[PDB]
């Protein structure tokens, strides 16, 4: 029962079809992801390059 | 004595469009080249921060 108001954002909240790149890692699924086109484009340091 | 053959050689035609190093290159026919001085070229390079 709790559930069903834990969950008080997420049961209106509209689906949709966003693309990214996706892997097998035992049985759980990582997205990966670089973040290249948000600081090499500008003459930003990218803050992973740590 | 005898002439048993008279041989020559004959240099086929190749041009440059039939290269495929014309992939390379974008080829513009223009017609008045000696009254060109100069091109321009005009770029716009925006820039998000």
């Amino acid at each position: 029962g709790d559930k069903a108001a834990l969950a008080d954002g997420h049961d209106e909240i509209q689906r949709t079809r966003i693309a990214a790149s996706l892997v097998k890692i035992g049985d759980k699924f990582v997205a990966i992801e670089s973040l290249q086109r948000m600081y090499n484009e500008t003459q930003f340091p990218c803050p992973l390059n740590r | 004595e005898a002439l048993l053959g008279v041989y020559t050689n004959v240099v086929e035609f190749v041009k440059f469009l039939e290269t495929a190093l014309a992939a390379a290159c974008v080829n513009t026919e223009f017609k008045d080249l000696r009254r060109m001085i100069d091109g321009k070229i005009q770029f716009k390079i925006s820039m998000p921060t």
